């Protein structure tokens, strides 16, 4: 999946949305600004908390080679494969690779950023499940990581 | 797909008793265990002269049995090892024998088999048994036991060392002054050499009586130098338990946190969200149907890699452990936001009324 | 009825001092401990020779006073049980009697009884006698010593069995590499069985002396490898004991919080209520006396038991342990609870005043 | 002690008391009214604690199965026993069955929700006090589980 | 008084060195135990024939040398300890001389004295000798050693029987199975009682070597349940060391609180404030002189007593450790006080503004 | 000046592989230690006749390379010791010369060159051989073994005298009620002191089975009292072990506080602000040039200088180690701040509303 | 040192000055007022306190056979002989039975219920103060037990 | 360096504009009315720790002498050198005697009573910093303490 040159102009158009001054950069400032025009309302510290994981700078901006690699990368890289592999594994008390489809209901829409009701319903379609009503989750993972 | 889903859920089953047991399987390998090490006891028997041919007699059906159960194991794993993703198809199959203990046994096996089919210089023969060991050391993974003394071993260096040199000098001194001692008397002490032998057997309490002082002068000397010197050359046994158990305990402490937690569940929803963000119905309408403004599902996007992001740096840090200055830090947060809020309060009541 | 109070109270008595003993009544069963494992010693002083007379007359008479010592004492106990509720009547009795250990002691006894009665093959009869020590297996109350034992032997598994492994494969490096050097000189090492006992009987630090190593070089490998290996051989013990005092300490300090109270003495107070419903004089009114509204009284109870059932849960569930981290739970209900209070001044200061 | 008819028939009426819409669940909202009615008053979390302990699917309800087995059981059975058994050896040091008609009057009418005096009076007259006032409280627990 | 008053330091001092010495005073104690643990090396040098005339020779001299010694020592200290007020005049030393120790040593040095002067049946005037380790017993005060001993092993019981009870067991077992293999081959196992003696003498590792199993099936046995037992019979050493270091561990933090602090201060102020009720330069005044109303004085020296016994008891209790929950308790009280505060805010706003 | 700093980088380098080294370095001290034990190990060889010839020809060969290498890191030491400031020069050269541990060295070094030249009274030049063990003696930096070993030794007194006193209590005892059994039968047991020897020998397990007892009642008292002494003499052993590891995590604990930190910091700032009160281009300007009112600027260093002296105070405080109370104290200081908050606003309210 | 008749009666005239209307008690009400009469103020719990330490029927009283065993005994017990040098020796580390006279100073003016300067100077003048300026409490210990 | 009569004239002159009534002694107010004029804020317990550094009587007073010692002492004692050489060694990793010149400023600018940028550009300066940019840190302690 070789980057191409419209793919790098698509990603250009997207990173001007929020550098609407041409500045080349993304602050706290244009990114939250773009999120809350969407109806977003992050937070101040989330904003930077944001901003730090494609920094390397570390001056609060991202450029546009940190914006272009964050978008051609995704979730497609080994760490993030491995890491969402092992938050799976959390709730695997067996260690056979599995989760009951209830169980994964119950997380889903209970702990942290709760799913609502449609979309945990859309998560379990698209998981291939079992007759049992077992998920093989590491298949899971290799689909949101292709 | 019933029947290829009840094969797989085998072949799951199958892979899981073999190569991550846990409760019962474990009654497996224990088995495993027990044909290996009575093997390995039988060709220590077939080094005595009186006991050899009934040991070989008795070895030959054992290992004819061992090699049966092993290459049947072989085979059996190398097929279940396909229901990870990882291995499938030939090209899988062929990436999951190519690590090293899979190898290992392999070799040990195809060993074993033509080394008996040449049966049919035998002292090689005889020789080649010793590799059975290895089918135990491949039950540690990936050498937790020697990571495990090492870690201990290292923070208790400065313990150790003392113990030894204490020791040392301690057995030199001793071994000298009883060798002073019993030099013309005894003839157990020709050298210092013999004293040297006669200090260390005795200050690890071997005490194996080939050596003994027979004057008074050189009883006296040992009894008290055997007091002084036996603590210290029992030291290190004593440390290195006490920081074993030590370690349990302040492992078992941390279980009953379940610090981690909340971590985990919101990386599985952030990255369920960026990758419904290219195939949910949410986005199948005429609205979204892209030709016009195509940046404005490219923003949504970059914003949801961007949680992602996030999401997985702070369930990653869940696995490092937390002090226990936290209740100063939930007070510091406290009191400040109180102090604050009683602040709004005094500006309010010195805007209205003045 | 004061006779029949203080019947029962004496029947109390000695039902707490045989079964439930604390405090002084150990001096009972310590008693019976020195009159068992006496007659023990007395059966090993039998198996001499040249002390099997004298042996014989003594062991009849204890023998004798044992017999007719633990048949007053199994009928004493079985009358005795009769204090509690569950054993009453002869029924009460032939329940009490179908314990297993109770049936043991009347095997046992009647066993004795029964050979002591065909002595009046002898053999057998004095085989027979090894079975008192089941007299002080009883005394271990539903095997809490095996039990303690596998929890903190389960408790530390990897420590130990890294301790064994790395003990066994220097043994038998140390066992070669003596036998390699001590084979031709050294008549003791005629085979590689012959080093390995050796090692094994080194390496524990017992030290019979029946094989040593005569060269030089052996001497010098036996106190390298020794040096080496000793402590791994004596890991467990130190690794054992350091667990078993962390777990008395960790027990010791669970007392002191005293936690569990309050639940116990809330459920008997529901279980008053509830059971007073039925009974008491405050329902033995005319208002109360049932035959146009017979509900109301039961909705009443119904209530009751519902709080019965509130209580006996919160009373079970104070057995399990609890976290330090009650502190930081209560700084968030005290810090919340104020944060609403302050709320509560702000809304009515702007509601009068705006 | 069969559970007869006419005893469900009673369970019944008395379950009908709290559920007068005939939807055949009790609530909190039915629950609570019932017992403010009387001049109790318990806090939302205490009706939500007592649903909990009979409510086996969970959805925060009584329905009357698990109502009529509450009120046929009542503490009759061997958890209630051996639980009530447990909470007086609490206060048996010595572990021979006994409390002192002075300590058991101390820990009623001081600890938990405390006995009035002439609950605990009646307590005390209800236990075949023995003549020393000691009180064999594994009889009085066969007592209220019978 | 000057010469009056440091007599009285020179005593105070020497009772200090002779019985509370702490920091430098050791050095003459240390002087006093090398002084009789020489002695009784000579005596058992003494009942060697080769060595007995060179050990009566040095004894004659160094018991002169210790009777003078220990004669003016027990003076000094009779006569030092007249410095506390307890023992002073005749009757006070007399009060003194009555403490069990210090009769103790005038029956020993009296005692000596008359053998040797009797010396002027010496067999019972030599096994006298052994009366000298009672002026080493005498250094133990009130047997704290003995106490020590016993707080740790009754702390920790349970664990201590369990290891004896299994290794007894195990013990019993090993010796039954190696007497089984050796009984015919090996003349070392004639008996039973044999085999128990090996067993023993293996499982505590102490290995005397004068019985051994020869055959090759005895030793795989023996080596077997070497391994298996001789961790349980060096388990009460573990066991004990560590609960005497968790111990010490949990004396020295209860060091660092230093809670009892300002109830030992306050007492002495409540008793001086008591006291000087009676002698006081406040109550030498035309007023106070009593003579019209004299309960006034009467009740306020009432209150003062009072003041005192509530003091002496919160002194007194002081002493007892308190537990790690005062934290919850602070913030109980430091809330409950803040939302009164608050309270009493909205009770003002409500009346002034309402 | 490019070439003379990297001649200092590399002087530098060398000086910190050589006297603290850390990580890799430790592999040339290790070398060191190969060749200095290895040398002491020849030495011993040469003390037995078969073997003299063999060891003092290979004995030459290593001490000569033994005399080059150490003469070679002797100068290599001294010039890379120039480093420092504190050695600069010849004179700073000779100070560091002037250490203990260096002068040594000198004195080992030419000590054995004479010794060797002399060589071209053997046994004092063979004798001159175990010099060797202080160039590992040198290794120890200032004794921190020693030091570890007090402490922890002194710390644990109480225990180690209690173990010792019983042990040897229930020794005398033992011995002499074996010594009663024996006398007659036995002639191992000839006197009181062989039975002590036999009872010492026995009781540390070291178990030589020169004397053992034959009798049956011996082996009785010599069982039961090996049961009950044996834990005693191993007491030592496993209660400075525990206290070993004891000490090992409770500083591995306090590395985690890091509670020193900031007043390092700042210690630098307040010295470099004081020292540029004489030098910054601040006080170079015409207001400063001083003439006509001096006193000022000297008044701003002395408060430069005071503050300097409280920063220097804090950062020693630093290493002190502080309570786990701290929590206790914030919350007194954080309710105190808002209660006296909470009486301004009232204050306020009273005075405008009253 | 017997007690005699008339030092009973004068007891029972200041028992009287506490107990106005005769009722044979003095609980916190009659203790508190005449100590605040004399310009006292003690607070409800050291009033409670101060009852606790002599009632032994544990109702909240004092009557005249405590008083009158309070006011017979002083500080004369071996109880408070034993607990006074207890508390001196918390100050002694030496051990030797000795305290400096400033040091004893310090702690009557800087601890607990601090002294006054002219208490403290009392104090000290009263202890036959060594040349040196060290005191042996022991004997200041017997002086206020006698 | 012998101390000379006219340098403890300066610094008699100095001290007398502290102690401006002729006192004889330096408290707080005195110390903090100077170092206010100035501009300078110090809290109340910043004055009393200043004091203390030097008070010897303990009364909360510098005389002259002390006054003297401290000025003709500066940062020339061996505790002084000791002291700052070990604060360096706090930010010496490698135990080389070497601090680079970005950890040297991140240090100076980021922690305690930070340094402005021209502060710590001084600093920098006044080190001889070596080409790699590592600062020989116990060089820079001998200068101030010369
Ligand atoms: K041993
Ligand atoms: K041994
Ligand atoms: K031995
Ligand atoms: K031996």
């Amino acid at each position: 999946d070789q980057l191409t040159e419209e793919q790098i102009a698509e990603f250009k158009e997207a990173f001007s949305l929020f550098d609407k001054d041409g500045d080349g950069t993304i602050t706290t400032k244009e990114l939250g600004t773009v999120m809350r025009s969407l109806g977003q309302n992050p937070t101040e510290a989330e904003l930077q908390d944001m901003i730090n994981e494609v920094d390397a700078d570390g001056n609060g901006t991202i450029d546009f080679p940190e914006f272009l690699t964050m978008m051609a990368r995704k979730m497609k890289d080994t760490d993030s494969e491995e890491e969402i592999r092992e938050a799976f594994r959390v709730f695997d008390k067996d260690g056979n690779g599995y989760i009951s489809a209830a169980e994964l209901r119950h997380v889903m829409t209970n702990l942290g950023e709760k799913l609502t009701d449609e979309e945990v319903d859309e998560m379990i379609r698209e998981a291939d499940i079992d007759g049992d009503g077992q998920v093989n989750y590491e298949e899971f993972v290799q689909m949101m990581t292709a | 797909s019933a029947a290829h889903k009840r094969y797989r859920r085998l072949q799951n089953w199958v892979y899981n008793v073999l190569e991550r047991p846990r409760g019962w399987a474990f009654v497996y390998h224990v088995f495993i265990f027990l044909l290996v090490f009575s093997c390995l006891v039988l060709s220590v028997l077939s080094t005595i002269q009186e006991h050899q041919e009934l040991a070989n007699e008795c070895l030959l059906i054992l290992e004819f049995v061992m090699i049966v159960v092993f290459g049947l194991e072989y085979i059996v794993r190398v097929w279940s090892a396909g229901c990870c993703c990882r291995y499938r198809g030939w090209q899988g199959r062929f990436r999951f024998a190519r690590k090293p203990f899979c190898v290992i046994d392999f070799i040990v096996f195809v060993a074993s088999v033509a080394v008996i089919a040449a049966g049919t210089a035998t002292s090689a023969l005889r020789s080649m048994r010793f590799l059975q060991i290895l089918r135990m050391v491949r039950m540690d993974r990936r050498g937790g036991t020697w990571k495990l003394l090492g870690s201990v071993v290292y923070a208790h260096s400065k313990e150790l060392i003392t113990a030894w040199y204490i020791g040392f000098l301690v057995l030199i001194f001793a071994s000298f002054l009883v060798y002073l001692a019993e030099k013309d008397a005894n003839s157990d002490f020709s050298s210092y050499a013999d004293s040297l032998w006669w200090g260390t057997i005795t200050l690890t309490t071997i005490g194996y009586g080939d050596k003994t002082p027979h004057t008074w002068l050189g009883r006296v000397l040992a009894a008290g130098f055997a007091l002084l010197g036996i603590s210290f050359f029992a030291l290190p046994a004593g440390i290195l338990g006490s920081g074993f158990a030590l370690k349990v305990q302040e492992q078992h402490r941390q279980k009953h946190f379940e610090k981690r937690r909340m971590p985990a569940a919101n990386l599985i929803q952030a990255a369920w969200r960026l990758y419904s963000t290219d195939m949910s119905r949410a986005y199948l309408t005429a609205t979204w149907y892209d030709d016009i403004m195509p940046a404005v599902k490219t923003v949504i996007r970059s914003i949801r890699i961007l949680k992602f992001l996030v999401a997985k740096r702070k369930f990653k840090e869940t696995l490092r452990p937390y002090d226990v200055k936290d209740v100063i830090e939930q007070y510091s947060a406290g009191h400040l936001d109180m102090l604050g809020r009683i602040k709004s309060l005094q500006t309010r009541v010195d805007q209205i009324v003045g």
